[PDB]
């Protein structure tokens, strides 16, 4: 799965996390398996 | 107030919604023992002291 999110609201990506994101948009499961890998992209993805 | 001296506010009588709170970008931590952030609207108290 990819995407940009605001670098503060990364905590909300997890099992057991809670959120507006977590909430609505991108919820795990409660069970998940896997990674998260997360980076600053500013150079990138600013204007 | 200064730390040395910290003011403590009893809160009674009313009706929170912690929400307003939480819900809220302005905290850089809400960190909770003995109860959980997202449930203290479904759950109520004596008094709360600020």
């Amino acid at each position: 799965d990819s995407f940009v999110i605001r670098g503060d609201e990364v905590r909300q990506i997890a099992p057991g996390q809670t959120g507006k994101i977590a909430d609505y948009n991108y919820k795990l499961p409660d069970d998940f398996t896997g990674c998260v890998i997360a980076w600053n992209s500013n150079n990138l993805d600013s204007k | 107030a200064s730390v040395y001296a910290w003011n403590r506010k009893r809160i009674s009588n009313c009706v929170a919604d912690y929400s307003v709170l939480y819900n809220s970008a302005s905290f850089s931590t809400f960190k909770c023992y003995g109860v959980s952030p997202t449930k203290l609207n479904d759950l109520c108290f004596t008094n709360v002291y600020a």
